[PDB]
């Protein structure tokens, strides 16, 4: 069956190898004749597959290489909580955390940078921060400088305990292959062991030490005489005082009356004015529940015992008639090459992202996290990013994928090779479609900014106009706005408040959230939105489905996977490698990025986000024009791109000062990506000639012979400078806009 | 470059504050704001939901030119 | 071989080896295909060895204070429930003859001598009895196998006298009687984190009266 | 020049262990302990050796002009406080003028000595009157009637590489003795017999875990 | 241990460890000249 099979000490820790780079590729290791060495050697060293023909080393290095990559984020978690503790106004912000803004850096006073430490109230200076550690810090009900620094050792500690874990298993105890290659028990652990216990545990940090400290701090009291922690569990006399029924042991739930702990395990969704965040009764409730289904749920699959399936058990049953024998043998295929996995895996966790993303501002999960609005819109955004680009490399692994490791003779499928069989109609439908989306959501905007500047407003796309209304999205509102009262009777309001019913949460003469509706406007970019994506799916999908070979070049696998082009024949062949379509894939995905975040800034800023006056009359940040001056790009212009880019750029001689700086910059590299991008190889090779020739005239040519750089690589700084500066830019101006105005 | 320099140097005698352009003319940051940002004010709101104005064409063609260039791209 | 709950992973190294095998292993732990470190089967007889023999000495031990103050003469001024003796601040504590955190780590550090030597001695057999350590040399080769050390520093009485039947005897009598301390090492602490009175007072208690029968309330407090 | 190589001769700083196969302890003070192996290659072996009997002398130097004032004050006539408190303490000139002069005279001595090092017995002070031929050198172990006039270095009072043993143990325990009294002046304020007798008063409270 | 010598040897280490005490060096100068701006000397 399965056992705990390893080997003993392959490869010894031994400098002999530093000294010596690129002893892994056996052409790199002869000696640099050029300079397009020194590129080969970075853009190869984590080419695993490359380096041997067996899967169990390459196995290993990963597992190695795993170690390696959390080892790193729990150095990063470290400074984290050790700047929290040593540097910030962590007590002072717990005391009231309605207007004083959470800084966690300060600069020292060299360089004239001491305008960076600004005013951030509560008798400190420091550069502010948007992270939102500090929502969580007080969820946790850490409440004390010594937590963090303890924390912070801790962390420390279990990141030199993983990088030593790494090294002893990949020279000492290398696992061999029956161990990796036996998936049911990793699954069967992975769904068991780790989520479910996890969530578990967690629940129980929160029943035992958050909730009673936070209902206290709700009530209003100086965190310095609040009872410690383990001062709650240890006698249990202060929980008795809060709760009635958690004075009852545990006769109450193993004899099945659970209702009576309905006290702190309770049901009732919406938010919680005292704080605009979620009570933490409903999220212990949710924690406490998943525990118990990823618990249930790990028990699937036979691993050595008689019980449970096998994923070879699985699939191959499932044959219909149009598909044929169905998803036979997949299982090998999925087991037997990593970079399969690799791309499920990517495609999989980018889409998690950003769907975290989205659930996250729509239901403000921590406590007095609604109305620090730059914490809010910089999360948001960021996972929005990080989704994006998980998303383009599982696109980019898949293709190299069905390069090199996929192969009918040994490796077989029937339903890859249907699809396959076709790709030219999926190809062709998709691009249709890419058109006709493109048309109905982009030339309508052009049409209404046109018959805006020719003075025929009643000839619009708006309310006030030829209407459009997204009459599914207010049926779904109106829905999950009524839903509560008939079909959930177990909750108490709707289960977020931006749903079309309801009332408004607001705290510190802000508001939080209320709810949301959607003119015309919101049709319309929702349907950029899709439009969008599918182009970006166009792109990436007719990359990996002509990765192997296409109508243009017959055997284009044979040439490999990263290759330039097939030379200036029949016509011109630039640019048909699938790393060329990943290439071309990535300015489209982050395109739609941006689009994507600027629609939610101004959406926010325009409809939930702004101050509520004393009587209740709220004035928005930046007036609700968003119904009314969305439906033009002159407008966007005019509104919002111009409008709230002042911020940014009076920021001279200010705290934001730094903010302003970058808005430059990000630019500028915004710039110089185009020198890389437009430009070629052949003219900048016969320069660096002239130039060598300038230099070996005075005795000065190195024998490091200087080269050009590579075309892919020239693509590659292109295309990784130009992301850098969009990035850039847009991240000065958000933080700029709002840390200013809000 | 040179129509740049030329057209802020000019656009600032004649409404006789040279001073503004030989203050802030020295530091980019300057240029995108008192020469672009300020400058162009005028014009992006040549035709807004409240109507239309003279300046309507310009605005229209303004944009045209912020799509044709990118599309060279 | 009274098997009691056994499988076949365990009969792949189980085959008889460790004193008195009894086959009662589910999981299969120390299938031989890979050898894992610390895994090995004679690791574990060791293990389970060390384990029983410091259970044994830890259960007449933490119970002894407490029991002979009942009508002994060991003084009241140690009636005191192991689990409240100090080694659990929040149960009890006391004032000793030094503080307690020193105390801890010296303690531990003799413990890390004796038990490093032994584990050096694990490593290579026999091989403490060749550095200078003001005496004490003459003695610490061991009986060869690091399991039994035997030696007259560990064999003074002198038994199993020309035997291994004897030795096999008084050995199965040691793992039971680890086994056995085990359990009642571990029934102790439970009853201690459950009931919050004390073993030797359970019993006090569990003379007498026979509806106590405290699974039924299964109330868990400090 | 004996060499102590394994067995009953060599007993290992960490029983039941083979010690590194480049560790031969010819070096008197070797017990096979170089778990990093920075003793690899011999030149860094002997650079290192250097570096050791350096410390250990300048340590045991520091380690008695920090120990012996100290208890002169407490018990003796004249009252030396606290050393560490000494180095700011104020004199005849100021401190930066002391600094140069030590850096030129010590860099004067110690560059000598380092060209000795560099080259062997070519810089050297060992007069030769005629007919009495001089001793050569062992490199840390000057010799001649300069640096060991009463005669110790060599034969007579004991074996060599057990007084040169002595000594690199001695200075071992020196190093550890000044980083300790740092170490505690850092910590607490007093001086190292104060620590030591209020240790004697309260050895099972009054220690680092006191507070 | 000569291995990790010539390790040390190669450009990437060599290079960040005199780039860090270039910019200690002129950080250190700016702040014992504060703004610096003219030649006061001669
Ligand atoms: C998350 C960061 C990360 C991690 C975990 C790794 C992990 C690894 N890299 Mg690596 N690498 C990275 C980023 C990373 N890389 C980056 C950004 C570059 C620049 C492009 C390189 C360039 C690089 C080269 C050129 C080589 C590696 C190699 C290796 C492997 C052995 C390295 C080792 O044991 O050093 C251990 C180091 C320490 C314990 C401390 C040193 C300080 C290992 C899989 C080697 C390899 O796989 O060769 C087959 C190799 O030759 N890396
Ligand atoms: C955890 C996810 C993950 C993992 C394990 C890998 C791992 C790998 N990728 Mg990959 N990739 C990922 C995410 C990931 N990538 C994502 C999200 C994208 C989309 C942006 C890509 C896009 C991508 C491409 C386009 C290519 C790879 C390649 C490779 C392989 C060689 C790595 C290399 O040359 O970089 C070495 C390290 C560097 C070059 C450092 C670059 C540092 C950046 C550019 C500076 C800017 C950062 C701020 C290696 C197996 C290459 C390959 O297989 O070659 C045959 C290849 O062509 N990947
Ligand atoms: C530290 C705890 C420990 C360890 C490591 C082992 C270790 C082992 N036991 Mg074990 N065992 C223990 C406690 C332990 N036992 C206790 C407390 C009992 C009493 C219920 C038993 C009863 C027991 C039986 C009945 C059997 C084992 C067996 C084995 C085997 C393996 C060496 C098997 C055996 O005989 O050893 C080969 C076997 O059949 N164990
Ligand atoms: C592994 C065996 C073991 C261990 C770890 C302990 C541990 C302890 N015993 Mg103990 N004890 C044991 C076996 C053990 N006992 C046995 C078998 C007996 C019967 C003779 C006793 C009789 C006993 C008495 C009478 C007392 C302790 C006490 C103590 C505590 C202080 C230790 C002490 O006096 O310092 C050792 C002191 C030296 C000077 C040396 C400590 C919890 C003391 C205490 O506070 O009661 C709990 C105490 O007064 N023990
Ligand atoms: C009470 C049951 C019991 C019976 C034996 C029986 C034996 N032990 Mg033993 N032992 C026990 C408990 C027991 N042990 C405990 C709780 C610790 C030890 C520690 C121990 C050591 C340290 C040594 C023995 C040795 C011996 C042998 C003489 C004999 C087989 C000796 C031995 O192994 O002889 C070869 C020996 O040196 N025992
Ligand atoms: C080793 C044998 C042993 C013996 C003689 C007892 C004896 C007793 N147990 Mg006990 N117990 C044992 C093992 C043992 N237990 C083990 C191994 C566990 C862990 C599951 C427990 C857990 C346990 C609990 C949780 C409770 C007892 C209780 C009791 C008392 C009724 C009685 C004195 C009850 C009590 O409160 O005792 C006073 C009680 O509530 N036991
Ligand atoms: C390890 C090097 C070292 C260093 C840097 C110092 C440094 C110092 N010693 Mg000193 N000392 C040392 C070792 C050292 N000691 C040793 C090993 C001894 C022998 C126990 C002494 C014995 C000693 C005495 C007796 C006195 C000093 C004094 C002093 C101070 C002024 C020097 C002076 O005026 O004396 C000039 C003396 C010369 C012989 C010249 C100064 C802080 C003096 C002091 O505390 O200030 C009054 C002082 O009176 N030292
Ligand atoms: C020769 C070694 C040596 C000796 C004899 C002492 C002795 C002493 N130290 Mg000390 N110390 C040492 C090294 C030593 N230290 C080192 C290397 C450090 C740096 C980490 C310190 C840091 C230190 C602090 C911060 C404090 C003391 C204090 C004390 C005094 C009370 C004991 C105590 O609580 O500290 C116990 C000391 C330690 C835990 C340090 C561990 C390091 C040593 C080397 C332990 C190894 C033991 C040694 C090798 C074996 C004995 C060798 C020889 C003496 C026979 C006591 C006189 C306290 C004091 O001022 O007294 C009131 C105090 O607050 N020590
Ligand atoms: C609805 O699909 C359902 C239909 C059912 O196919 P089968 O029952 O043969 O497939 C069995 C599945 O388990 C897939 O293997 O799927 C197809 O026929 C493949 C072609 C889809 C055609 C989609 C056109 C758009
Ligand atoms: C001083 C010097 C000089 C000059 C320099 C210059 C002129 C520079 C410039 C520069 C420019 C003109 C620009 C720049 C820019 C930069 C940037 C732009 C950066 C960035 C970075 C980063 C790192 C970022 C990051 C991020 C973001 C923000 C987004 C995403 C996320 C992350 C976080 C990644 C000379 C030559 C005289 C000499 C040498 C030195």
């Amino acid at each position: 069956e399965v056992k705990i099979v390893v080997d003993r000490d392959p490869v010894k820790t031994s400098f002999e190898e530093w000294a010596r780079p690129g002893h892994f590729s056996r052409t790199l290791a002869k000696g640099p004749d050029t300079t397009t060495w020194i590129w080969n050697l970075h853009a190869d060293a984590h080419d695993f597959d490359s380096h041997t023909g067996d899967l169990e080393e390459i196995s290993r290095k990963v597992f190695s290489a795993h170690f390696g990559q959390l080892s790193i984020i729990f150095l990063w978690l470290s400074g984290m909580y050790f700047h929290g503790a040593r540097f910030s106004n962590y007590e002072a912000w717990l005391s009231d955390p309605t207007h004083i803004g959470p800084s966690a850096q300060v600069v020292w006073p060299i360089v004239g940078q001491e305008i960076l430490n600004g005013d951030v109230g509560g008798g400190f200076r420091g550069i502010q921060i948007t992270s939102g550690f500090f929502q969580l810090w007080r969820a946790s009900g850490i409440t004390s400088e010594l937590q963090l620094y303890c924390t912070a050792i801790g962390a420390l500690v279990f990141a030199a305990l993983m990088l030593f874990a790494g090294w002893f298993h990949y020279h000492k105890a290398a696992p061999k292959l029956a161990w990796f290659q036996d998936v049911e028990s990793m699954l069967n652990h992975h769904l068991a062991g780790l989520l479910g216990l996890g969530s578990l545990s967690w629940a129980g940090h929160q029943i035992h030490v958050s909730l009673p400290i936070n209902q206290f701090l709700d009530a209003g009291v100086d965190p310095k005489e609040i009872p410690l922690p383990h001062e709650f569990i240890l006698n249990r006399d202060l929980l008795a005082q809060l709760y009635p029924s958690f004075a009852e042991g545990a006769t109450p739930f193993f004899t099945l009356n659970w209702s009576k702990y309905a006290e702190f395990l309770t049901f009732r969704g919406g938010l919680d004015p005292v704080t605009g965040g979620l009570w933490l009764t409903d999220i212990a409730h949710h924690h406490l529940a998943i525990a118990i289904l990823f618990l249930i749920a790990g028990h699937m699959y036979r691993t050595n015992w008689g019980i449970g399936h096998g994923l070879k058990d699985i699939l191959e049953a499932h044959k219909g008639p149009f598909t044929g024998q169905g998803h036979k043998g997949l299982y090998e295929i999925l087991t037997t090459s990593w970079h399969a996995q690799l791309s499920l895996n990517l495609a999989m966790l980018g889409s998690t992202t950003i769907v975290v993303a989205h659930h996250m501002y729509s239901m403000p999960p921590y406590p007095y996290l609604a109305t620090d609005y730059g914490t809010q819109l910089s999360l948001f955004t960021h996972h929005m990013w990080i989704g994006g680009f998980l998303i383009v490399g599982a696109a980019a692994h898949a293709a190299i994928f069905m390069v090199r490791d996929y192969d009918p003779t040994t490796r077989y499928n029937d339903l890859l090779d249907r699809v396959l069989r076709h790709r030219d109609a999926i190809i062709s439908h998709l691009n249709w479609v890419c058109i006709f989306l493109g048309f109905h959501s982009f030339g309508l905007y052009i049409h209404n900014d046109t018959m805006s500047a020719l003075g025929r407003p009643q000839d619009m796309f708006s309310d006030t106009a030829i209407q459009l209304q997204p009459i599914f999205a207010q049926w779904v509102q109106n829905i999950h706005a009524t839903a509560p009262g008939v079909t959930a009777p177990g909750a108490t309001t709707s289960t977020s408040l931006t749903w079309g019913g309801g009332e408004l949460v607001a705290v510190g003469g802000k508001v939080a959230l209320l709810p949301i509706p959607l003119g015309t406007a919101d049709f319309l970019v929702h349907h950029i939105h899709a439009f969008t994506i599918h182009v970006t799916v166009l792109i990436l999908l007719k990359g990996v489905l002509f990765a192997r070979s296409s109508r243009l070049i017959p055997d284009k696998a044979n040439l490999g996977f990263r290759f330039p082009c097939d030379g200036p024949g029949r016509g011109g062949t630039c640019q048909v490698s699938a790393w060329d379509h990943v290439f071309l894939g990535l300015f489209w995905m982050y395109n739609a990025i941006s689009v994507v975040i600027f629609h939610f800034s101004w959406k926010m800023q325009s409809d939930v986000w702004g101050t509520i006056s004393d009587q209740g009359v709220v004035t928005h940040i930046t007036g609700g024009n968003f119904a009314q001056s969305s439906i033009t790009i002159n407008g966007w212009l005019r509104d919002f791109l111009w409008a709230q880019a002042s911020q940014v750029i009076q920021s001279y001689g200010s705290s934001l000062s730094a903010y302003g700086l970058f808005f430059l910059g990000a630019h500028f590299v915004w710039a110089f990506s185009l020198m890389f991008l437009f430009s070629g190889r052949g003219y900048w090779q016969e320069l660096i000639e002239s130039i060598v020739w300038a230099h070996n005239k005075l005795k000065v040519a190195p024998a490091t012979q200087p080269r050009a750089l590579s075309i892919i690589q020239g693509r590659a700084v292109g295309v990784t400078h130009y992301l850098l500066g969009g990035i850039a830019t847009t991240w000065a101006f958000f933080l700029a806009r709002i840390i200013a105005v809000g | 470059w040179v129509t740049f320099y030329w057209h802020w140097k000019h656009i600032t005698l004649w409404q006789g504050n040279v001073s503004q352009f030989n203050e802030s003319s020295t530091y980019l940051m300057g240029w995108l704001r008192d020469y672009l940002w300020l400058n162009s004010s005028q014009l992006i709101n040549g035709y807004n939901p409240f109507g239309m104005n003279s300046l309507s064409v310009w605005a229209w063609m303004f944009l045209f030119g912020h799509l044709v260039w990118a599309t060279g791209f | 071989r009274q098997l009691w709950f056994a499988s076949k992973q365990s009969l792949t190294y189980l085959d008889g080896t460790l004193p008195g095998d009894f086959g009662f292993d589910p999981l299969g732990l120390s299938d031989p295909e890979g050898t894992g470190g610390f895994i090995e089967p004679r690791w574990l007889a060791y293990g389970e060895i060390f384990n029983g023999r410091t259970a044994m000495m830890g259960v007449v031990g933490m119970i002894a204070p407490e029991a002979l103050g009942k009508v002994g003469l060991v003084p009241p001024e140690t009636a005191i429930p192991w689990f409240q003796a100090g080694a659990i601040p929040p149960a009890g504590t006391y004032q000793y003859w030094a503080d307690p955190y020193t105390l801890f780590v010296f303690e531990m550090a003799l413990i890390g001598f004796a038990e490093h030597r032994r584990l050096q001695d694990w490593y290579n057999p026999g091989s403490m009895g060749k550095q200078y350590f003001l005496g004490l040399e003459k003695y610490l080769g061991g009986s060869g196998d690091p399991a039994y050390p035997g030696g007259p520093i560990f064999n003074p009485l002198g038994f199993g006298t020309k035997s291994e039947k004897e030795m096999k005897e008084l050995k199965l009598k040691e793992i039971k009687n680890g086994r056995l301390a085990m359990l009642a090492f571990l029934g102790m602490s439970l009853q201690a984190i459950f009931t919050g009175v004390g073993p030797f007072q359970n019993l006090l208690d569990h003379l007498s009266d026979p509806v106590n029968n405290n699974i039924l309330t299964s109330l868990k407090f400090h | 020049t004996v060499c102590e190589p394994l067995g009953p001769d060599r007993p290992v700083w960490f029983p039941g262990t083979a010690p590194p196969p480049w560790l031969d302890g010819s070096l008197p003070g070797d017990f096979g302990f170089d778990p990093l192996g920075f003793g690899s290659e011999p030149e860094s072996l002997r650079w290192f050796a250097q570096a050791e009997l350096m410390h250990g002398r300048w340590a045991m130097l520091a380690v008695a002009g920090i120990l012996i004032p100290e208890i002169l004050q407490k018990w003796g006539f004249m009252e030396e406080f606290s050393w560490y408190t000494a180095g700011e303490r104020e004199y005849f000139a100021d401190p930066w003028t002391l600094f140069v002069t030590q850096m030129a005279l010590m860099g004067w001595v110690e560059g000598r000595r380092w060209m000795d090092y560099l080259n062997p017995g070519s810089v050297d002070i060992e007069p030769r009157f005629p007919n009495r031929k001089n001793p050569t050198p062992d490199v840390g172990y000057p010799g001649g009637l300069w640096f060991d006039w009463g005669n110790w270095g060599r034969g007579s009072p004991e074996p060599v590489m057990v007084l040169r043993t002595k000594e690199i143990k001695n200075g071992r325990l020196a190093m550890l003795a000044f980083v300790g009294f740092w170490f505690q002046v850092v910590y607490t304020g007093q001086g190292p017999l104060d620590n030591l007798f209020a240790h004697l008063a309260d050895p099972g409270h009054c220690n680092i875990f006191s507070a | 241990m000569r291995d990790i010598k010539t390790y040390l040897s190669v450009a990437p280490v060599l290079s960040t460890l005199w780039f860090g005490a270039l910019a200690g060096l002129l950080i250190e100068i700016n702040r014992l000249f504060p703004d610096a701006l003219s030649f006061p000397f001669f």
